[PDB]
Parts: structure tokens; C-alpha cells; sequence
């Protein structure tokens, strides 16, 4: 049974260094290449580079070349992936996949099926952030909403007059800014005619800083 | 398959019947090995490692020095000493320089004067040994078994020969096995050569050429900190005008060395392991346990189709593969050359006997590999309305 | 690097064709085409190599086909289980490796729905707060892929916007938001505009 | 006094009368010139100073690699090409390598691949170019006036001679001034010659060897990040097995560059000057204004006694320094040596002229050289029954 | 006139380093060698090195060859003496000195009349201590006395009743500890026969810690 | 390195000679040899070198002599301002300088007195405060040059002692202290003596 096992996720300030580790089993690590491919959240896979398990010879993509490190550790059977002086689009899933190298212990061209067995993934969100709860704004068939600005980190639980109203009710997943903080937004659709009578309130609360709001939205 | 696309590659065929077949070896080569009723079979030498191997002795080609000093003495007052003469790490020589009251001595003349000199290395060079019988030489085989190009142990296997265990017998599953006895001590002579290491580049040098290098040096065995005989090789003294004297260090040899290495031969370290990617092995491969796995199939009966177009090999063979319609696999795959597509009478021979389609599933693919005559003719893959063809010129 | 469509669609039973255009040094040039299944929350997952070959356990309603610098996924017999992102990539003349963008492939359970959009200007207590963002919220729109372009008076904005991936409703449709980050004093600068791309049509809002 | 426990001194002695003196002033050299009725004085070539150098060329003698990259491409689509092959600062090399369907390829055969690499410089050697007029050259003098060995500008004179000004005159206080009037154009011909500097060392070489070093090397006037010509003198590329291609640094040159540098001129620096310590000046020296400052003092009646044992100079000479008790300060040295301590007739001759007691103060001490005859004879300083002897064997 | 001016008196803490500059005047810096001579308080004194201003170079005594730099400034015509990785043994006045350089560029030999003038010494004290009060003790023709232990920095002050009684009293020079900090002790010899009978009280004030402290001495 | 005598005194009007010891590599080996005078808060000031040489302005009163590995400074019709410390200094076979010990030279303005010696042992308080000094006062000697010697029940003891260079009472003659620091369990452990010399005699005081 091959199995590619990666570290668990990991939050990290821009300027500082991450290391994260795949560790093989079920197959003779030495006779592969460790690949680590990224990928932001909503993006497309972009590949950084390989090590040869069996000599230590690596490749690194040219725009990964000078912060990038990656190694290895033959008697624990385990690629490491260290990347350097992280930036706000550092922030991806990082995976490692394997290829295999010659019959003569070399790894200049890969085999035809490369990448067959593929590491769960490791979640690096580069943020200068700390714990810190968000700010409520409103928003205004017509449909109306809650903007939760400026909170770290995730999540944030929100819910529409304390759960009496459920239905037409969409949250949205958080976007993280340049701030290096989440943003969301929630919104319901509800019938024009009782915009002016009915009062719809924004239950927004975030325990990792233990913060509990409460909202009006109105015209 | 494991030769198809090397330059480098040797076909043997045997008796029709013959028990044996000599090969021979050879790093960067490749053999193919043919027989009537056998399969057809590749044969390389991927690897040969020397383990085992004991440091000889070190040499330094570039060096520095520091922490330089002096002791003088007045005429008559005898020769200068510095403690650092009774330290090995130290390279210390003595001239004489003029003396008198106006350099404090109470007499006119030439008075002692000794210099010393902290030495170190920068960059050595080091040394092993090598012991016969601990040489291992690695074997792929790869069975002409209809696998494809790029398919993710049949076909395939590893055998190790030694010094002490010449022969092999590689099982090849459905392929029955196929027998090695080798030659390992006949070829490359490991008597006369050491194993030199420089700036992470290794080669195999000869002894007589090794000891006779002038340079400093230190044992195999001398571990940590170094102790350098003959440091004088590369450190000297001037003397000017009978008033001082400096000490110099010859620069790197390092050019000297690498000039004298051009007719060696290289190789490379696997940890403690030395690995060379020259070299050969004579070998007599035995043949009576091997068998044709799919000789018994029937003939496939469903459509074929080219999924990569034909191509020639360096050395004039032609490679195709195909992917199979049918169901009723295991089966024989109808495959053969032809100038006249009526008489569809055989021209050529195929290098991949017995091609067959394995799995039972719909569209797998395979790959065999033909030998055509000289000219046109035809390749034509499956049977009857469906067959397809593909026409081929050869030289 | 490698170029694919952003979505494509088909009903349940029918054939769908996913290119993958790249050129002389990586597609056009090698036969190291593979195309990866990638579901939402797992890894990718080795569907074809070598243009045209299956691995073992992949069924054969997949197949792979290469012309020039294109290359093709044609995936027949389209089932629920077969929705996913998809990926092409190829090894390089420069011995590295490019992915494509990806493609949304979607196994139609209803009819195409056009988006609806709804543009919120900032709140009157945020810019007293300091700071402007412009929301704009897409919704009832399926296929689930979209592009959004931010128009600050009729011409293009590409910094300061954030977008969402599109994500399920309660009634299984798709909805999406794009934000748009602003100073008090930029947003009282101009008109603003987000337009939604879905399906080849463009939907309009201005505040 | 300045040439007392020179080992290299030369004695010129001037015709009575006479206004010239030809000398020749060499670096570790030094001349006492005497002349009857004048002080007797040393002279010497101390520096040669050239300035002004400009800055021909560099050569690096050790380079390293990094950054290497490879594009290959399939056998008919042509030659491999990377972006490297346009920066200056990479060496790049073509071959083929064996492709085929194992590899990615759809034809089998050789395709082209190219390897590319940053070259970098270890450590270069500087070439500096030489003008002729830029030289200057400083010569000490010092006056055989009587004062001692350590006294802490009257006996000593500093003279620069350049090509431009070749004459000089040296005021020394009471004993008037000398001329010189050298030949600085003459002598050491830079006209072929440039400075190199390694390792902070510094010769003087030809420039026919200069120009003809065969390394890679950047313009004198390419300053910070230097772009280097002929890499390839440094840099070599292997291939094995139509396989691979790497690209390997030829070590260190700095030992070639030392063994041609055997039979060379060394120097040094002073800033951005140049400083020989080799060379000679032929000079002419103008005695018509040099006098004796104390001719005219009156005899020391008081006591002298030895403050250092007299002491013989690798020349034969003898010096000798005493302590005067007397108050009647400035006066003049009874000195001389005889063989019969009755007679004092003298024997022998003083090399400084006109010995001399200068300061009025107690217990002040002075220092004079004398010429004695071979085998015995007496010393004798100082007048009457206090007199001071002290008895001399020579050769 | 020839002058050498050295820097002011500097406290560093062991582990630390010192530099401490001598500026010389009135004659041509480059024509000299500096020389550097400490002399620990009531000790001997100690060649450290010295540096030919002209070339440069330079020449250390062994027992400092490790954690001494001498270096020059040609425009400024300052000498520079630089002593790493302090120890309690290092707190000593430290002079420059000169001496001439030989025609050549050269000091090989030194002159006959080296050191023929000194900088005035800058005092360099080596303590981890800070700013801290003392402790006093009480000690007892008959001599009696008061114990000023554990004080920083100097100086210390100390009368006797108050200022009636200064007749027999004499204060002693402050010793540094291998504590690194200063004691002192003040004497006063009095009568035996009115020890019972008369009282005696040392008065120890203490300004950098604005310490005024009062303390009787009784058999 | 370099051997010369603690203290040397004489009478206004005499001569004194303070020597200098040294080895052949540097007193015995060559003639470098000097001497300079130090006053209390000033540099030292070259007095001789090259064995016999005075630089101008100093007086004649000091001459310098050499013989094997002892040089010698002589001062005839000594003053009261002669008083200072005296140093000789060698340049060494190895390119180095030695100092030697230093000579206290007195001028004697009065005759020479024995010194008085008090040992208080550590203060009651002292050791309830957990820290334990023992002092030696020495008062009323002349000339002012002393060594102090500590013992633990008849035993050398050199760690933990500190000891001032004597002072200038106000009756002029010279007074010294010497602190032995331990901790109370080592004071408990042992008798402990304080002996001081001066003029080649010692006084011994116990507790
Ligand atoms: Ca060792
Ligand atoms: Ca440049």
C-alpha cells in the first residue's frame, strides 16, 4: 500500500521560513524523486521542484530558486520541503508526488506516468495577523447582507434573526486580503414589501477571539 | 524492452535448441537476446560498486598560512630558537641578517634569525583502497512480454554477480527463469588502482602514480585535525638584502592534479559505495528454463488500432503499439510484414516473439517490435476486414 | 502556461472534449501529457500519461489524444462521479514541469440559469469607519463558473479585487462574491461597475 | 653615520680638491664618501616609488560554477535552446543524447541537448601599466657629525630625484649642502614592464608574458561585476553514454602562475604607489659647498671614557663611543691610534673626520669610526694622563 | 609639540569589547609605530602590541592574540586599540606609546629610544554590576572601623560622628572584587578607655545611589 | 619577565642603584634595555635607554650600566621629586617587550618606623548577613612598600584575598588594608593569620 503522508497545516509571517514533511511508506523511498507541487486556494497546481531520494540531487523552478530548500532523510524515509522569506502569495496547499528514477540511480528524464501517488496536502496561510475579531458592516424581491471584515483566523459562524429565518440564507467562505486578515459576507433574499415593517439582525460570532455580534440591517 | 532507443545495442541470436549464449556486458550497452521458442530478452549491465574501501592517505594542493613569528640573536650569541620549531604544525627556517648598535646588539655582524609559520590546509585530495572481492555487479533483464512503453515483476528483474557468487538464476514469473554464469574477476584489474577523491569528482587512479605525488600528506588513519608531512612541498622562504626574511605559500596545484587525471577513469560515490559507469562483464547465459508464457493462447479476434505512429530504431527495427478492442484476452496478436497484401505470405521476422494482447479488459494496449526487409513492405496488425497496415520503407 | 477552457459541460450519458494548447517546448514538443482528476478537498489524481495511456483502475470512458501543440481528455458515458476540476500538465524542454489552468466540468443536473447580480455601494457607517469596500453578489447562476470584471468609469480595475470560488445554495445553484477595496477618498474620486461573465453572456451592475 | 653595520657598504674616497664624486646607489647598498678637508658622509638609496599606475587587465586563475540548467529537444525538432546561451555570464555546450518513446519522444534517435552554467571568479591577478616619468626615487644622507648610535635635521637629509628633476641640492645645517646631480632615465627600463598584484603580492613582469597568459580575463576599466573573455580557458564540458552532459571547472592556476614567476622582480604597495625594493641610481655628487662644522673648535682637556666596547664593523673598521665629563663643550676629539704609546705618532686614519664634542652640558657622549692598521695598535682618546687607550688587533 | 590624547574612561560589562582611541599630534603619523601598554590598578606594566601606521601591520603579544585589534586611521592620524570577549582581569589604564619606523617603511628592529612619549592612559574598569548601594559593617590605643562592601560605581564618601571626629581617622582606597564591585574600609584610633563609654557612628553616603547611611560601631 | 627589587630608599644627597634581572633573550641578549619613571596619576616617562643614554632633559643624576643579565640605574644626589616608581623594559629575542616589577623609590623624609597590624575577623552581623570578610589593617609604617601573606591555620592562601597599595596618612607615615573573603561555613571550618613585611621584618597577627 503506497502512501504519501504530509504534515498538518501551519500559519507563518511574512519574512519567516516554513518546513513541511512527506514521509513514504509502502515502497523503497531511495528508487523515487519527492516532487512538491503548490496550490493556492481557487488556483491551478504550480510545480516548485524535486529531490532524488537516492544521490540528494534536486531541481528547483527558477522562481522558486533561491527560497527554496528541499531534502531528504533516507533512514526516515522522508522529504522536506523549506521554503524562505514568505510572501502573501505563499499561501497555498503544498503537496508532494513522487516519480521514479532510472535503473542507473539518475533522474534526468522522468518516467512517462510521473506523479501516480500524490501526498493529502498541507495547508501554509502566510499572514502577519493575530487572534482578533472582526468588524460588522451592513449591506442594503430584494436581497440584503453582512459584510464580517478584518477577522483572524477562520472561522466565522453566522446566522440570521438568532435562527428564526433560514431560508434564502447563503454564507459566503472567507477571502483572505492583502491585510493578511478573512473577509466574508452573508446574505439573504427576502420580500421587498416587508423591507420597512420586519427587522432582519446579523448574528455574527468568532470564538477564537470569543466575540459575539449582533447587527441590524435596515434601509 | 529495456533496449529499444539505446545506440549502444548488441542482438545476439542462438542455436535453435542451444542450451547457452555468450554476452558480453558492457556499461552504456545493451543486449538482445533471440532464439527459436524462446522469448525474446534484454540484458544490461546498469551498475558496478566497489564497497568496503579503506582511506590510504590524504593530500593537501592547496594550503595558507598564519600566525607568523620570529626569534634573532646578536653575533656570537648562537643561533635563534622559537618554540613553534617544536610544533608540527609550524614550518620554521633560519637565515642570518646584519646586526649592530643601531639595531641593539653590542657587536657588529650577521646574527641568527629564525621564521616560523602556522600551516593549513585549504583543499586535500584523498586516497582508497580497493579489495577485489568486493566488487557487485548489477543485471537488469526486461522480457520482450508485450508490455507497453511506459507501463507503471514479470518482465523484469535484477540479478547480482559477485566475486564469490558468479552465478545467478533470474526468475522471470510465466517466463519460467533464465541462468547466468559470469566472469567477474576477468576484466577491469582492481590490483593496481586506488579510488582518488578531489572536490567531490572521484576516479579510479593507479597506485605508482598516487605515491609519487609531491604534495603534503597525511595517513589514511590520522582522523580530526591533520598532521601534514612534508608541508615544505608547498611553503617557502625569501630572504632581502641581510635585513629580513617572509615566508610564502606556492599556490593551489589544484590545475596540476586535474591536468594529470585526463587519462583516468570516473566514477562516483554511493555513501560508502563507489560506483563506476565503465566497465564489462562476460557472461553465458543458460536457456533450457526458459519458456514462452503465452504460447498457448488463442489468436484475438477483435479489432486493433495504432495509437502512436510506427517508428524506426537506430538500428533499422520498427516499434508499434496498439490498442485492442476485444474481450477475449489473453489472446495471440496477428502481426507480420508483406510486400504482396493477397498472398499476405511473411517477409521480415519479428524481434518481440510471440506478441499477445494480456489483460481481458476492453482496450488495453501493447507494443512489439519487428525486424522488415530491406525496401517496401507492409505492416499489417490483426486479421481479416478489420486488420489495419501501415506501409514501411526500409533504407 | 498551458492553456484549457475554464468550464465545461455535459448532460449525464453524453461526450465532452477538454483541450490543453501549449506549445513546441512543452506539449507540441513531448509525448509527457497527463491529464489529473482533482474533487474538491483531495489531492489529484493520475487519470491519463503518456497522451494516451490509462493507469490501471481508470476506467476506459477516459481516453487522451494529442495534435500539434493540443492535447485532448474526452471523457464518454458522463456520470454524476465524474464532476471535478481537471488538469493537464507536461514536462518541458527545459526539464520542468507546467500545469494548465484547469477546467470545471459539470454534469448537468438542471437547465442553465443566468446569474443574478446585486452591487452594495459602502456603507454609510463604513466610510465613517475609514474604510470603503464595494460587494458585489452573484447568484441563482449554473454551471458554477464565472468571470467578474471591476470597472471603475468604464475602464478596468484589477488591484484591490477578491473573488470567490463559486459555492452551492440551498436550492443547488451556484452563487459567488467580489469584493472591491477602497479609501474613503478613492471611492468619492469617481462610477463603479461589476460585470459577470457566465455562459458567454455579461450582466451588468453600476453604482 | 647611517652605513655603520651595513653589510653591503662601499667606501669612495674624493681627490683632495676635487668638486666631483661618481657613485653608485643601490637598494641594500650604502656609501660612506670621504675627501680631505670635508665631513665625511653616508648616502643611500632607500625607496624607488612609482605612481600613477593604470590598470591594464585582469586574469582570473580560479573560477566555480553554479546554476546549471539543460533544454533538450526530440530527435527532427532541432537544436535545444536556452535562454542562459544570451547572458553573458553562463558558458553553454551542445550534444546529443539517445531519445526514444522510453523518454517521451515520438521518434527514436539523437536529440539535441544543451547544458548551460554561471561562471564566477575565485580569485583574478591585476595587471598595472608603468610610464617611465612617474618614478621617484629617495635618498638618505647622513654626516659623520659626531653624534652617537640612538640620538632621538642637521647630520641627516632627506633628497627626492625624479626623472624631471634629476638634480638636487641637500642643505645640512653647519656642514653646508650637497649636489647631486643623478642619471634616474638610465638604469631599470620600465618601458617593458607592467605590475602584476596577486594574493596581495606584487612583481614586476614583461608584458609579452602578460599578454599571452592563457586564462579567462576582464578589461582593466571593467570595474564592480566583471565580465569575463575566453571562460572556456577555465570551463570544460563532458558527455557519457549518450546519456548526460556536465560541466566541470579546471582548478586552480594559481600554481602555474607562482612557477613563472621563479625569475621575477618583487615589489610592494603603498597605497596606490608602487614601492621597489630593487634598483639602482648612478649619481654625481657636488662637494664644493660641503664643509667641516667644527674646524675651528679648540681641544676637549677634559676627561673621555669608553660607554661601549669598541667594536669591529664586518669592514675592519672600528667604532667607538664615549662620555666627555667637561663643560668646555662644543670642542674637538683627541683621537687617533699609535703602535708606540710614547712616541703617538699616528698610525691608521679616521674614517669621521673632525670628531667632535658638540653640547656644553656634563657627561654628553659621541660616537666615531676609525681605519686601523693591520695587527696591533693602540686607540687613544683624549690628551695627557687621563687619556684613554684601548689596545686593537686587526685581521 | 608632540602630543598623544587618548579616549575617556569607559565600564563594560565581561564578555563585551572596548575600543579606545589615542589621536596623535605634532609630528607625522605615518613615520611611527603606535604601541599599546596597559598597567592594571597598583600593577605592573604590560606590552599588548602595536601597529606600524605607515603599512599597517601589525604585531600582537601571545597572550592576546586572540581578542586584540590595532588598527589606524591615516586622515584622522588616531590609532585605534580594540579588546574583545572582556574578563575581570582587563580593567587597567591603557596608554599608547611610539616609536620610529625605520627609513625602509620597515619595523623590523625598533629604535633604541622606544616609548619616548606616552598618551595619558584611559581608565577601562570590567564589571557586570549597576548602579547599587553599599552594605556596611561595623569593625572592632584601640582600632575600630567600618566595612563599605558591594557598592557601584565609585566613589564613596565616609565621616566619622558626623564630622566632630576626624583626628586618627583614615579612609582606605577602594578595592574591586571578583564580585565586580568595589569595598572600602575606614579606620579611626581612639583611646581604649572611652570605649564603653563614648559612641561612635560612621557616616557612609553613596550619591550615584542617593544612599546616606548612619551606622554605630560599639565592642 | 623581568626581576628588580619591591622598594629601594635613600637619604637626600645619596646615591641608590635599582636593579633589573633579566634573561639572555632579552636584558643579557641586546641593548634595548630602558628605564622609566612613573608619578602617581601620570605616564611613565623614558628616563634611560640603549643601557646608558639619557634623552635631553634629563638629568645627569641617572646613569645606566649592564652586566650579563642584570642592568642597573644609578641615582646620585637624590631629590624629593625623584620619588616615583621606577620600571626597566627590555625588547625581546622575539620581537616583544618585557616590563619588570616596578621599584617604589622613597626619598626618606623621616626615620623608618615598623608597621602596626589590627585583624578583625568577620562582624557578628556579617555572617547573620551570610557573607564573611576578614581585614588586616596595617598603619604607621615608613617607608610605604609592604607584602601581606595570608594563612588558614598555618597554611598559604592566595584566592579571595584583595590588598590596597599603602596610603599617605595625615601624620605622613603609610597605611595598607588586606581583605581575605570567604563564605561562613569556610570561616567555621578552621585559626586564620594576616603577616606583613616590611624592611625584611614581619608582623603576625591571628584570630
Ligand atoms: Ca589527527
Ligand atoms: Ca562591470
Amino acid at each position: 500500500e503506497v502512501q504519501l503522508v504530509e504534515s498538518g497545516a501551519e500559519v507563518k509571517k511574512p519574512g519567516a521560513s516554513v518546513k513541511v514533511s512527506c514521509k513514504a511508506s509502502g515502497y523503497t523511498f531511495t528508487s523515487y524523486a519527492m516532487h512538491w507541487v503548490r496550490q493556492a486556494p481557487g488556483q491551478r497546481l504550480e510545480w516548485m521542484g524535486w529531490i532524488n531520494a537516492g544521490n540528494g540531487n534536486t531541481k528547483y523552478s527558477q522562481k522558486f530558486q533561491d527560497r527554496v530548500t528541499i531534502t531528504r532523510d533516507t533512514s526516515a524515509s522522508t522529504a522536506y520541503m523549506e521554503l524562505s522569506s514568505l510572501r502573501s502569495e505563499d499561501t497555498a496547499i503544498y503537496y508532494c508526488a513522487r516519480d521514479k528514477v532510472d535503473d542507473y540511480g539518475d533522474y534526468w528524464f522522468p518516467t512517462l506516468w510521473y506523479f501516480d501517488y500524490w501526498g493529502q496536502g498541507t495547508l501554509v496561510t502566510v499572514s502577519s495577523a493575530s487572534t482578533k475579531g472582526p468588524s460588522v458592516f451592513p449591506l442594503a424581491t430584494a436581497a440584503l447582507g453582512c459584510l464580517v471584515k478584518d477577522y483572524f483566523p477562520e472561522p466565522v459562524t453566522v446566522s440570521w434573526n438568532s435562527g428564526a429565518l433560514t431560508s434564502g440564507v447563503h454564507t459566503f467562505p472567507a477571502v483572505l486580503q492583502s491585510s493578511g486578515l478573512y473577509s466574508l459576507s452573508s446574505v439573504v433574499t427576502v420580500p421587498s414589501s416587508s423591507l420597512g415593517t420586519q427587522t432582519y439582525i446579523c448574528n455574527v460570532n468568532h470564538k477564537p477571539s470569543n466575540t459575539k455580534v449582533d447587527k441590524r440591517v435596515e434601509p | 524492452i529495456r533496449c529499444i532507443g539505446v545506440s549502444n545495442r548488441d542482438f545476439v541470436e542462438g542455436m535453435s535448441g542451444g542450451t547457452w549464449v555468450d554476452v558480453v556486458l558492457e556499461h552504456g550497452g545493451c543486449v538482445t537476446v533471440m532464439a527459436q521458442d524462446k522469448p525474446t530478452v534484454d540484458i544490461e549491465l546498469v551498475t558496478t560498486t566497489v564497497s568496503n574501501m579503506a582511506e590510504v592517505r590524504s593530500y593537501c594542493y592547496e594550503a595558507s598560512i598564519s600566525d607568523m613569528a620570529s626569534d634573532s640573536r646578536c653575533p656570537t650569541q648562537g643561533e635563534a630558537y622559537l618554540d613553534k620549531q617544536s610544533d608540527t604544525q609550524y614550518v620554521c627556517k633560519r637565515t642570518l641578517v646584519d646586526r649592530g648598535w643601531g639595531n641593539g646588539c653590542g657587536l657588529f655582524g650577521k646574527g641568527s634569525l629564525v621564521t616560523c609559520a602556522k600551516f593549513a590546509c585549504s583543499k586535500k585530495m584523498t586516497g582508497k583502497s580497493i579489495q577485489p572481492e568486493n566488487l557487485e555487479y548489477r543485471i537488469m533483464l526486461s522480457v520482450h512480454g508485450s508490455q507497453h512503453s511506459g507501463m507503471i515483476d514479470e518482465n523484469r528483474a535484477k540479478v547480482e554477480i559477485t566475486p564469490n557468487s558468479p552465478r545467478a538464476e533470474a526468475t522471470l514469473g510465466g517466463f519460467g527463469s533464465l541462468g547466468l554464469d559470469c566472469e567477474p574477476r576477468t576484466g577491469l584489474d582492481f590490483s593496481d588502482l586506488y579510488y582518488l577523491t578531489m572536490n567531490n569528482k572521484h576516479w579510479l587512479v593507479h597506485k605508482e602514480w598516487f605515491h609519487d605525488i609531491p604534495l603534503p600528506w597525511h595517513a589514511g588513519a590520522d582522523t580530526g585535525t591533520p598532521h601534514w608531512n612534508n608541508k615544505e612541498a608547498l611553503v617557502e622562504f625569501k630572504d632581502a638584502h641581510a635585513k629580513r626574511q617572509t615566508v610564502v605559500v606556492l599556490g593551489s596545484q589544484e590545475g596540476a592534479v586535474h591536468t594529470a587525471l585526463a587519462g583516468a577513469l570516473e566514477a562516483e560515490m554511493d555513501g560508502a559505495k563507489g560506483r563506476l559507469s565503465s566497465g564489462h562483464l562476460k557472461c553465458r547465459l543458460k536457456m533450457d528454463k526458459l519458456r514462452l508464457k503465452g504460447v498457448s493462447y488463442s489468436l484475438c479476434t477483435a479489432a486493433f488500432t495504432f495509437t502512436k505512429i510506427p517508428a524506426e530504431t537506430l538500428h533499422g527495427t520498427v516499434t508499434v503499439e496498439v490498442q485492442y478492442a476485444g474481450t477475449d484476452g489473453p489472446c495471440k496478436v496477428p502481426a507480420q510484414m508483406a510486400v504482396d497484401m493477397q498472398t499476405l505470405t511473411p517477409v521480415g521476422r519479428l524481434i518481440t516473439a510471440n506478441p499477445v494482447i494480456t489483460e481481458s479488459t476492453e482496450n488495453s494496449k501493447m507494443m512489439l517490435e519487428l525486424d522488415p526487409p530491406f525496401g517496401d513492405s507492409y505492416i499489417v496488425i490483426g486479421v481479416g476486414e478489420k486488420k489495419i497496415t501501415h506501409h514501411w520503407h526500409r533504407s | 502556461a498551458l492553456t484549457q477552457p475554464a468550464s465545461v459541460s455535459g448532460s449525464p450519458g453524453q461526450s465532452i472534449t477538454i483541450s490543453c494548447t501549449g506549445t513546441s517546448s512543452d506539449v507540441g514538443g513531448f509525448n509527457y501529457v497527463s491529464w489529473f482528476q482533482q474533487h474538491p478537498g483531495k489531492a489529484p489524481k493520475l487519470m491519463l500519461y503518456d497522451v494516451t495511456s490509462r493507469p490501471s483502475g481508470v476506467s476506459s470512458r477516459f481516453s487522451g489524444s494529442k495534435s500539434g501543440n493540443t492535447a485532448s481528455l474526452t471523457i464518454s458515458g458522463l456520470q454524476a462521479e465524474d464532476e471535478a476540476d481537471y488538469y493537464c500538465s507536461s514536462h518541458t524542454s527545459r526539464g520542468t514541469w507546467v500545469f494548465g489552468g484547469g477546467t470545471k466540468l459539470t454534469v448537468l443536473g438542471q437547465p442553465k440559469a443566468a446569474p443574478s447580480v446585486t452591487l452594495f455601494p459602502p456603507s454609510s457607517e463604513e466610510l465613517q469607519a475609514n474604510k470603503a469596500t464595494l460587494v458585489c453578489l452573484i447568484s441563482d447562476f449554473y454551471p458554477g463558473a464565472v468571470t467578474v470584471a471591476w470597472k471603475a468609469d468604464s475602464s478596468p480595475v484589477k488591484a484591490g479585487v477578491e473573488t470567490t470560488t463559486p459555492s452551492k445554495q440551498s436550492n443547488n445553484k451556484y452563487a459567488a462574491s467580489s469584493y472591491l477595496s477602497l479609501t474613503p477618498e478613492q471611492w468619492k474620486s469617481h462610477s463603479y461597475s461589476c460585470q459577470v461573465t457566465h455562459e458567454g453572456s455579461t450582466v451588468e451592475k453600476t453604482v
